[PDB]
């Protein structure tokens, strides 16, 4: 079982979700729509540094649509992208700010549910490895 | 302020119109704007009303079918009186129905008022 | 026999599209609904047709499952579930933000004063945000306070972890997690029978339209009960009505376990 | 219809004393009245708005009170400026009413 595939795809989903409460926000000019602004941002971000799916440990994987471009970008990075406490804790620091404004309280919270599988993976010691 | 213009000696069963422009005030809010005529020595008789905004227009049931009262413009309003008699002689007075904040009505703004004479 | 798929796949879009349609315009032109919509512009219809929309969609989304192609419709059923869900969420997330910002003195007179309604003991409330909490603070007060807000909140939760463990490379690969954590559709179903139960969406009563008049009172807003042709409107919500369309496939999804 | 009657058709009081002025309605509006001061060959004043809400510019004096049908004015302190004629009006009903305002009492300064 490897519960880092689950978590990738539990972010990108709520960065998604985050990036459209955002949009909502900023958009309909909600009060304090600067927290959506940055819903929007930290959003992207994390559809960003998901879109690149790891390496399964035994037997392959399939890889998302034009992921070589965001897979190679990521492993640039070093340790900070292949470690997934790190992985987690961003995930949680980042979700925590979204959390202040109605629209993005979703997405907050499927933001922090990804970042306990992300812990609940390194706990196990998963890492993030690129498929090459 | 208003003041009613119009208002001469008229032969029984003509028609005449009293035209109320204001100074200052605009027929243009959710106030309404009432009509009210004093025979000489009489009591106050109401005659009708016009909602400023919706346009609705509210008459006495015995000036239902022959008074009309129009907001021709932002600052005139029109009354219009037809098949009159002897006894619509009277001072039309033309006031303000100023719905307050909490939602009861008073007629805070009046004209002096134009005498009619009907004979 | 493509023929038959195909021709299922557009009943079905038709379907959808002229339920949307249908109870946009349910939700939009009739004049019960005229100060509904007054305080919450179309989002009142956005978020109103989607659930006839989700209503369908969750009538159809255990039948292909229940044995006793079609998990390819399944999977369309899913994924129309999402994006109805997706519209009736924002538009809902619309309408709660106006309303608070109404409740309290931050909105257009008219919509603050239809607002005022219901804080006496002979009246009917129009704003479902009743404490006077700003922005943000009070839309999510208003989340984890009104039925309807809990159980959207929960079962939308349930949705996006479903939609997320039903990917096709964890239901290939890791069919434990997926078969696992796909019983949420039991949350899902639960929350979504009782997420009406309030009725905090409401429309004029029947008998209120005889006695207030629309166009006559439209523009009297502050008069209202001290005048004798524009009596206080008295506003009342639908029944719960998704229990009915759920009802069925849950009876016939246990029946197929029970056999199971 | 809805007809308002003033019962007290004319009424007198010395200075600084009291003079009470019923106008009781043929039908329950919702304190929806009001009270206007007439003085000869001038337009009425408006005193109170309300069923006892008093105007801008109208001291504490003028009272208004009552609910339902029953209505009542009050004058503490009776000036000789108030020997003027006062009216009763009922904003509740205008679709079928002969005249709003209740007949009329002439107040006497004695
Ligand atoms: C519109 C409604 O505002 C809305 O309701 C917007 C709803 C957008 C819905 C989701 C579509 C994208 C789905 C993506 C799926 C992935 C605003 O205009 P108004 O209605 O006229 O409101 C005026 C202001 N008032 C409300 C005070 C009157
Ligand atoms: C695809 C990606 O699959 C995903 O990544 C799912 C991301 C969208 C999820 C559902 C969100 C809308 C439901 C919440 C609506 C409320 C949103 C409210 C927003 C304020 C999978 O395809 P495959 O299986 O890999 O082939
Ligand atoms: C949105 C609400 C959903 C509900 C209520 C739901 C419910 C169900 C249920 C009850 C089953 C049968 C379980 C069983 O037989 O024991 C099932 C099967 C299945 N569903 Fe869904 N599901 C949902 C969403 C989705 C989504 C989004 C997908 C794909 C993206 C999906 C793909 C599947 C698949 C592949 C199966 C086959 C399971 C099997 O063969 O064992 N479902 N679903
Ligand atoms: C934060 C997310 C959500 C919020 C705030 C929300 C809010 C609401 C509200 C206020 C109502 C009106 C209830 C009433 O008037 O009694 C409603 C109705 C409804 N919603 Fe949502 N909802 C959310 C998510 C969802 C989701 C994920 C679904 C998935 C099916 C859904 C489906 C429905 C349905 C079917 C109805 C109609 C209920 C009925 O007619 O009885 N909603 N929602
Ligand atoms: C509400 O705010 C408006 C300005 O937007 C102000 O004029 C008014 O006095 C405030 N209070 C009430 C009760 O409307
Ligand atoms: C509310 O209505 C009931 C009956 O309709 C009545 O007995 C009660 O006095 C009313 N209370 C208020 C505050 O209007
Ligand atoms: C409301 O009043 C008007 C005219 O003032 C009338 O045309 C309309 O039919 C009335 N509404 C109803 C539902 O009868």
């Amino acid at each position: 079982i490897e519960w880092a595939m689950w978590a990738n795809e539990q972010a990108l989903a709520s960065g998604l979700i985050l990036i459209t409460g955002g949009i909502v926000a900023t958009a309909g000019r909600f009060t304090q729509w600067y927290f959506g602004a940055y819903s929007i941002v930290a959003g992207v971000f994390v559809c960003l540094l998901e879109y690149p799916r790891g390496k399964r440990k035994k037997g392959s994987t399939m890889e998302r649509w034009g992921q070589k471009y965001m897979t190679a970008v990521v492993k640039l990075f070093g340790p900070f992208t292949r470690n997934y406490y790190v992985r987690a804790v961003l995930h949680l620091l980042l979700s925590v700010p979204a959390g202040f404004l109605l629209a993005t309280i979703l997405g907050t919270a499927c933001l922090a549910i990804a970042s306990g599988i992300y812990l609940l993976a390194a706990v196990r010691g998963e890492q993030w490895t690129p498929i090459e | 302020s208003l003041e009613e213009s119009g208002g001469d000696l008229v032969k029984p069963g003509a028609s005449l119109t009293l035209t109320c422009t204001a100074s200052g005030i605009d027929f243009s809010g959710y106030h309404y704007m009432c009509w009210v005529r004093q025979a000489p020595g009489k009591g106050l008789e109401w005659i009708g009303c016009t909602h400023s905004g919706d346009g609705t227009t509210y008459y006495a049931r015995w000036a239902k079918g022959r008074f009309t009262i129009s907001k021709t413009s932002s600052t005139t309003v029109t009354l219009q009186m037809t098949s009159l008699t002897a006894a619509d002689t009277a001072t039309y007075f033309c006031a303000r129905r100023y719905v307050f904040s909490g939602g009861y009505s008073g007629l805070d703004s009046w004209g002096p008022g134009t005498l009619v004479t009907v004979s | 026999n493509e023929g038959l798929s195909i021709f299922v796949i557009l009943v079905w879009l038709g379907l959808n599209v002229f339920l949307f349609v249908w109870y946009y315009r349910v939700y939009d032109i009739p004049p019960k609904f005229f100060y509904t919509r007054k305080l919450l512009g179309s989002a009142l219809a956005l978020a109103r047709a989607p659930a006839a929309c989700l209503n369908f969609n969750c009538m159809l989304i255990l039948l292909p499952v229940c044995r006793n192609r079609n998990l390819t419709f399944h999977k369309m059923v899913a994924w129309m579930i999402a994006l109805h869900s997706a519209i009736h969420t924002i538009a809902h997330l619309f309408n709660v933000e106006w309303c608070v910002n109404a409740r309290v003195n931050n909105s257009d007179p008219y919509s603050v004063a239809l607002s005022e309604l219901g804080d006496r003991q002979n009246e009917s409330y129009l704003n479902f945000a009743r404490k006077r909490i700003k922005n943000p603070e009070g839309g999510l007060y208003l989340a984890v306070t009104l039925l309807a807000g809990i159980t959207g909140v929960v079962i939308t939760l349930c949705l996006i972890l479903i939609i997320t463990s039903s990917t096709k490379t964890i239901r290939r690969s890791y069919f434990e997690v997926f078969w696992y954590t796909h019983h949420l559709f039991v949350i899902f179903f639960i929350g979504l029978a009782i997420h009406g139960a309030e009725r905090i969406v409401r429309g004029q009563t029947a008998e209120s339209l005889a006695v207030h008049n629309i166009t006559v009172c439209e523009q009297k807003i502050s008069e209202w009960g001290k005048i004798k042709e524009c009596p206080i409107p008295q506003f009342a919500g639908n029944p719960p009505m998704t229990w009915k369309w759920i009802v069925g496939p849950m009876f016939l999804y246990l029946c197929e376990r029970l056999v199971r | 219809a809805l007809v308002m009657t003033q019962t007290p058709s004319s009424v007198s009081a010395a200075v600084r004393g009291t003079v009470t002025i019923k106008c009781q309605a043929s039908e329950n509006i919702y304190s929806n009245l009001a009270w206007y001061q007439q003085k000869p060959g001038q337009p009425p004043k408006l005193l109170i708005y309300g069923a006892s809400k008093l105007a801008s510019g109208v001291p504490s004096r003028f009272k208004g009170s009552g609910s339902g049908t029953d209505y009542t004015l009050t004058i503490r302190d009776l000036e000789a400026a108030d020997a003027a004629t006062y009216y009763c009006q009922q904003f509740y009903d205008s679709l079928n009413t002969d005249n709003a305002f209740g007949g009329g009492t002439k107040v006497e300064i004695k």
